[PDB]
């Protein structure tokens, strides 16, 4: 999952780690960890490990929800006559194809060299 | 049409005295009247049969859509029952904070089939989905995702009326949960288009892809026996729960499912 | 304090590792955190790291080990292929389930082993996927046969009814050129974190 | 982070709604709550991505070609479309439709009247979209205008994501042929992303979602609502978004 | 070495509270604590501001009356007069408090109650009436009975106002008002802020100066 | 506007140019529509809207990336006082210290601009040019991106001999009279050299201290801080942190210029 490291105003943010989903921040392992730290501070889970597990379990549900959202959005798009010119797998195949073509010509030349 | 709900006093769980009416009684009236306007016949008959008759037809399309809309709603409402939670008229409407709340579907479980009998149904669900909690997450999250006019369907894979395996699918606007009625219509249209072009390969490959998508592991086609429907449209939940309380609504619906009906719908296993 | 801010901040968030950027061994899952820029930030060479990154890099994504080294260069590689593999897998839509009879780990001192899947799929197995044409029973995916088949950023075991001679024996070790369709049956995940797919060749 | 824009005479709108078409509550439902919700969702989707910096319209244009991340597109489309609709609605920031606009209409619809065009639009709205959607009057690279319906979060701008008709229901032969032609055109594009050129601009967006009408007009009377909107809309805004 | 204030910072004394303070505590030549109390009682305006005024009247009541009166007597005189004389006066009144001949400043007992004995509970007081002006003067003035003198500085200097404070702190309302008057003889808020935040060389990088100026503008001037 | 636009016929569709204009019009009016995007970093905004020295915080400096010093193995121990601690195999610059030094630097920049001194912004790294030029424009000042030819101040007559000098008011009006050949040939020395990469141009610094010119520099955790009059501890490698510091300095100098113009007017 790509990570942007270019900071927006660090002073402007104000995250209540009662929950994971903050607005300016995305959902990631960081958010989990912040939640664990919050739990530790508040002493809901006195143990660190238990708090971590809890945060992980909160994350998982959110991730599953995110996963379902995208798939159903795709389904909807398919139903209502949306048209996607290049799918991700198709793109990948195309990318592989150029490399393979490059390899083939080179490989033939190498075989010829070996023969001679 | 239904017995369990009425115009004066709605369900204590889900809807309110006005909000229920907006959701159900008015919608049904709108649909039936529209259907009557479209077709000169006033005989209701079965809705499913009508859909089967008039499917794969652009001229006889609107009527089919209206039949689907009517049927789906009815199916959704049959499943539902009363609940323990307070009415939304008493409670406050959820604000922008509802979006940021973590869902408890992963960790918590409630209102299972086991609590009111329905043991074999529960076992079937478990077999399909791994667990009850996993099934619930699949259902509710899918329903949330629909974001527009649609329905989430618990279904059973028809190969006596035997079934192979339980499943769940979403269907939108006025889409049927039955596969056999609409299976291969797009392929047929493609074939017609190719014939027209000829009269006036890649296309063959696309047709082959369509065919393999459609056809099952053995049988010539496949169909789905619906067991549970859950509506996703703003029409129902905007009145009581506002904009932000879709998830809350779905939770309430889930709490107030009558699983006995679902179990009865579920046929014998192979 | 400053220290607290540093601990919070986006460089501290990237968990450190000194694994090879060039690893010619078997790659079963991502090694390094992929790091993207925006186009604007790329235009003025800023990635949110210690230093500017060379103007030769025109890709928005990269991977790194050290913010700064003794050689006065950040140790990086401009590639984020692992995200695309994940996205391909998602597109394919074959839900990973443990073939061993066990509960799904996402539901309910430290264990460093991979909790279920590594997070390439949080999809659940019970769903169907409808379309205009109908409910898709068989997932159709294009892939390449190597000799095993490369299917959308994953190598997968393959099976068929009869081994086709016309396609295979015409070009014995140039089978990689021709893309063939596949029917993906199921995806299991082993202890080492390898996704063991199983496909079926269509003709 | 994406936040809702401050409308002109906001306090007045909150007090009343919109004189003719939308109530105080009905306007809140369509904008002050729903738009906010949409913005929040979009922020959640695109918090740490490169998409955070871009405006909704530009996000939609970026995203349109990608099959995955359709949720982002949907949200971005909704946000833009809804604000266009609100802009069309607003009383001020009496104005008549422009002479140029009328001439363009006449050129387009076989020399018909503006009332006739409105009537055709409302008929299209009634017939085409089931459930949710949008009703646009657009203008393309050929200077003539035309009516464009979309089925939930379909954009008027980019024709592959017009989302103009439902294949969940049965479809015609002509519609299928049109789809096939579109697909062919898309394939002809020949770029890595695979995105065609398109210069469709919306002139009168209308919001056929239930977040606008359902409070005031009930589950029926969506047509009536659409008619009311057409009768009372900001014409100065429309005129501004017409000329090249 | 300064730093900006946090983004959650709010100036404790709100505008309405400042206005009610201005209304109540501003007094004439012969003002009293009783007069202030009466003013607080009869103030009318915002509900929150009225509640505040009531609260401050209550806390005045809780505190000692004679000491408050003495303070009131001192402060006008000190505002009028120069530093050294004011200091001397303060010293004299402290001496009088220590050695109360007239027995009209229950101080030592109150201190014992508070500082020595126990932190909790206020003192009940045994003296509550309006002291005369001559009596007040006698309390805050010297006599030939006891000799009094400050210890000599190296810089034995005397002045009516501070030589170096006005430069190196946030500018008073009075100074802002004077500037506005000068400008008049159009004017706007932004221009005033620029003048204060940029033109004045001593107060270019003052921390919360623009905000202060804005508050002043809100309180006093009009469009 | 657009005088050479040949508009297409009414029966015909839009031309390419006409279509482009229509797109531009749409962009200006209704593209940035659906939402507004608060709290997000645009790179350009630090150059064209830098904050005043007062309003800068430690948090803003951290976001800029000013805290990230060179490396643990590339440590000049001369810079020890400035560094906060080490983390991720990198020395991290104490940022309160950075702030105070920046303020001090900003004040001296403002002062020389007020006095009407020649400020010179020196920045040999790749991306720095545009922001450097902007800063030079902001105060009526000067810059160097293409390399500093050794001896611009020490050997001024040979190097900077054949370039045009000017005259200036108490304001900044050219007052174009002819400079005499004796009047032209004298050196015109800067009153503030401000560098963005002191480690890369040691020579310029050496020239400045020989030529008796006060100098400001972004001292990283490998740079010698004694080589300059007013060091600002910070991250000289990243382009955006440098720009932020530079932009601040420019803003400080701009203010002082404005004040000078005001007092001239008075
Ligand atoms: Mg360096």
């Amino acid at each position: 999952r790509p990570k942007i490291l270019v900071e927006n105003e660090i002073g402007d943010e104000n995250y209540d780690w009662s929950h994971m989903l903050q607005i300016g921040r995305p959902l990631d392992g960081e958010s989990v960890i912040q939640r664990t730290m919050y739990l530790i501070k508040t002493k809901q889970y006195g143990d660190m490990v238990e708090a971590y597990d809890h945060a992980r379990y909160e994350f998982y549900a959110l991730r599953m929800q995110e996963e379902t959202e995208q798939q159903v959005a795709l389904e909807e798009a398919e139903m209502f006559g949306s048209l996607f010119g290049v799918s991700a797998i198709e793109h990948g195949i195309q990318k592989e194809q150029e490399v393979l073509d490059v390899w083939e010509k080179k490989v033939v030349e190498e075989t010829e060299l070996m023969a001679a | 049409a239904l017995e369990h709900l009425k115009e004066g006093a709605p369900l204590k769980g889900l809807f309110s005295i006005e909000g229920l009416q907006k959701a159900w009684f008015d919608r049904v009236k709108y649909l039936d009247a529209k259907l009557n306007d479209c077709t000169n016949e006033a005989q209701q008959k079965p809705l499913e049969t009508l859909i089967h008759e008039n499917s794969k037809s652009a001229s006889k399309k609107h009527i089919v859509n209206y039949a689907s809309s009517l049927y789906n709603l009815k199916f959704s409402m049959s499943s539902l029952q009363g609940c323990i939670r307070t009415p939304p008229e008493e409670c406050p409407r959820l604000g922008p904070e509802a979006l940021l709340q973590t869902p408890d579907f992963n960790r918590t479980i409630s209102n299972e089939p086991l609590t009111t009998g329905n043991e074999r149904l529960q076992a079937a669900l478990i077999s399909s989905f791994g667990s009850l909690m996993e099934f619930r997450t699949l259902l509710i999250n899918s329903n949330l995702a629909i974001s527009g006019d649609g329905f989430t369907w618990l279904v059973a894979r028809r190969q006596d009326i035997e079934y192979d395996k339980l499943f769940i699918l979403n269907t939108y606007n006025a889409g049927t949960p039955f596969n056999f009625s609409t299976s291969g219509v797009m392929n047929e249209l493609n074939n017609q288009y190719t014939n027209m072009e000829k009269q006036r390969a890649k296309q063959a490959k696309t047709k082959f892809i369509y065919e393999t998508q459609q056809k099952g592991f053995s049988g010539k086609e496949v169909s789905y026996i619906p067991l549970l429907a859950i509506d996703a449209s703003p029409k129902t939940w905007l009145t009581d729960y506002g904009v932000f309380g879709k998830r809350e609504y779905l939770e309430r619906v889930w709490d107030s499912i009558e699983w006995k009906i679902v179990e009865s719908r579920l046929p014998q296993r192979t | 304090t400053l220290a607290e801010l540093l601990g919070r901040s986006r460089i501290a968030q990237v968990a450190n590792n000194h694994k090879p950027l060039t690893y010619t061994g078997k790659k079963f899952h991502p090694t390094h955190q992929i790091i993207e820029t925006k186009p604007s930030t790329l235009y003025r060479q800023e990635w949110g790291l210690k230093s500017a990154i060379p103007s030769k890099i025109k890709s928005r994504y990269l991977v790194y080990n050290d913010l700064d080294t003794l050689e006065r260069i950040t140790t990086f590689e401009p590639r984020g292929g692992t995200q695309w593999n994940r996205l391909r897998f998602q597109e394919m839509g074959v839900p990973i389930v443990s073939n061993i009879g066990r509960q799904n780990p996402f539901f309910k001192k430290f264990n460093t082993e991979i909790i279920g899947t590594g997070g390439l799929s949080y999809s659940l197995p019970g769903k169907l996927k409808n379309s205009p044409n109908g409910v898709i029973q068989r997932t159709v995916v294009p892939g390449r046969i190597l000799n095993l088949a490369a299917i959308g950023g994953f190598v997968a075991d393959v099976v068929f009814f009869q081994s086709p001679p016309s396609s295979f024996n015409s070009m014995g070790d140039f089978i990689r050129m021709k893309t063939f369709l596949f029917e993906i049956l199921e995806a299991s995940m082993e202890k080492n974190g390898s996704v063991s797919m199983h496909a079926r060749l269509l003709e | 982070i994406h936040v809702v824009p401050k409308l002109p005479n906001s306090k007045a709108l909150l007090q009343n709604g919109v004189p003719n078409i939308l109530s105080s509550s009905g306007f809140k439902t369509v904008w002050f709550d729903y738009q906010r919700y949409l913005c929040d969702k979009l922020t959640l989707a695109t918090a740490g991505q490169s998409l955070e910096s871009y405006y909704p319209f530009h996000i939609l244009l970026k995203t349109a070609g990608n099959p995955l991340q359709s949720n982002i597109f949907n949200l971005a489309s909704s946000i833009h479309n809804n604000h266009l609709f609100v802009e069309n609605i607003l009383p001020s920031a009496k104005t008549e439709p422009s002479r140029l606009f009328l001439s363009k209409i006449k050129d387009s619809f076989n020399g018909s009247d503006w009332e006739v065009v409105k009537e055709e639009m409302i008929y299209r709205a009634e017939n085409e979209v089931l459930g949710q959607g949008w009703l646009f009057l657009v203008e393309n690279n050929e200077k003539k205008l035309f009516i464009l319906t979309s089925n939930n979060n379909g954009t008027p701008y980019y024709f592959p994501r017009n989302q103009s008709f439902d294949l969940n229901s049965a479809i015609s032969i002509d519609e299928f042929a049109t789809l096939k032609q579109m697909k062919e055109l898309i394939g002809k594009s020949t770029k890595l992303n695979g995105k065609v050129q398109d210069w469709t601009m919306p002139i009168i967006c209308v919001n056929l979602w239930d977040h606008a009408y359902l409070h005031d007009y009930g589950v029926g009377n969506r047509s009536k609502y659409v008619k009311n909107v057409l009768d009372n809309l900001n014409w100065s805004v429309v005129n501004n978004r017409i000329f090249s | 070495f300064v730093s900006p204030l946090p983004k959650d910072y709010v100036f404790k004394y709100s505008n309405e509270k400042l206005n009610v303070i201005e209304a109540c505590f501003n007094l004439s030549k012969n003002g009293t604590i009783e007069d202030i109390m009466n003013n607080l009682r009869q103030y009318e305006g915002s509900a929150e501001g009225k509640a505040f005024a009531q609260e401050i009247k209550t806390k005045l009541l809780t505190k000692s009356p004679s000491s408050l009166q003495i303070a009131l007597r001192l402060v006008q005189e000190n505002s009028r007069d120069h530093i050294e004389s004011a200091i001397k006066r303060d010293l004299y009144t402290a001496a009088n408090m220590c050695m109360n001949q007239d027995s009209l400043v229950e101080f030592s007992e109150a201190t014992k109650h508070k500082l020595i004995d126990k932190q909790r509970v206020p003192y009940p007081w045994t003296k509550k009436e309006q002291l005369f002006v001559s009596q007040l003067t006698s309390i805050t003035s010297p006599k030939p009975s006891l000799p009094m003198s400050l210890l000599r500085n190296t810089s034995n200097v005397t002045w009516t106002q501070y030589p170096y404070h006005s430069k190196y702190q946030l500018p008073t309302e009075q100074e802002i008002a004077a500037y506005i008057e000068k400008r008049t003889n159009k004017v706007t808020e932004r221009e005033v802020l620029n003048h204060f935040a940029n033109v004045i060389p001593s107060r270019r990088g003052k921390l919360g100066i623009q905000s202060l100026c804005k508050i002043v503008c809100e309180r006093k001037c009009e469009e | 506007p657009y005088p050479n636009l040949i508009p297409s016929a009414n029966d015909k569709p839009y031309s390419s140019q006409e279509l482009f204009l229509r797109q531009l019009n749409h962009s200006m009016r209704t593209a940035k529509l659906g939402a507004t995007i608060s709290k997000v970093y645009y790179p350009h905004k630090d150059i064209f809207y830098p904050p005043l020295p007062e309003n800068i915080t430690v948090e803003s400096l951290m976001s800029a990336g000013v805290h990230l010093g060179q490396s643990t193995s590339l440590w000049r121990s001369s810079t020890q006082s400035y560094i906060y601690g080490e983390y991720k195999g990198i020395h991290i610059i104490d940022l309160n210290q950075t702030l105070s030094y920046l303020k001090r630097a900003a004040k001296v920049v403002e002062g020389v601009s007020e006095s009407g001194g020649i400020i010179l912004f020196l920045g040999t790294r790749q991306g720095q040019k545009r922001g450097l030029e902007e800063a030079a424009k902001k105060t009526h000042g000067y810059y160097v991106s293409t390399r500093w030819i050794p001896g611009t101040l020490t050997n001024s007559t040979e190097i900077s001999g054949i370039w045009e000098k000017q005259e200036i008011d108490s304001n900044d009006n050219p007052t174009e009279r002819a400079l005499s050949p004796n009047e032209t040939s004298k050196q015109v020395k800067p009153d503030l050299l401000v560098v963005l990469n002191p480690t890369e141009n040691r020579n310029a610094l050496l020239e400045a201290i020989k030529s008796r010119v006060p100098t400001i520099a972004i001292i990283d955790t490998d740079s010698e801080p004694s080589l300059v009059t007013y060091p600002i501890p910070g991250n000289d490698d990243s382009l955006r942190s440098v720009n932020f510091l530079l932009g601040v300095l420019a803003r400080a100098g701009q203010r002082g210029l404005q004040n000078r113009l005001a007092r001239n007017n008075e």
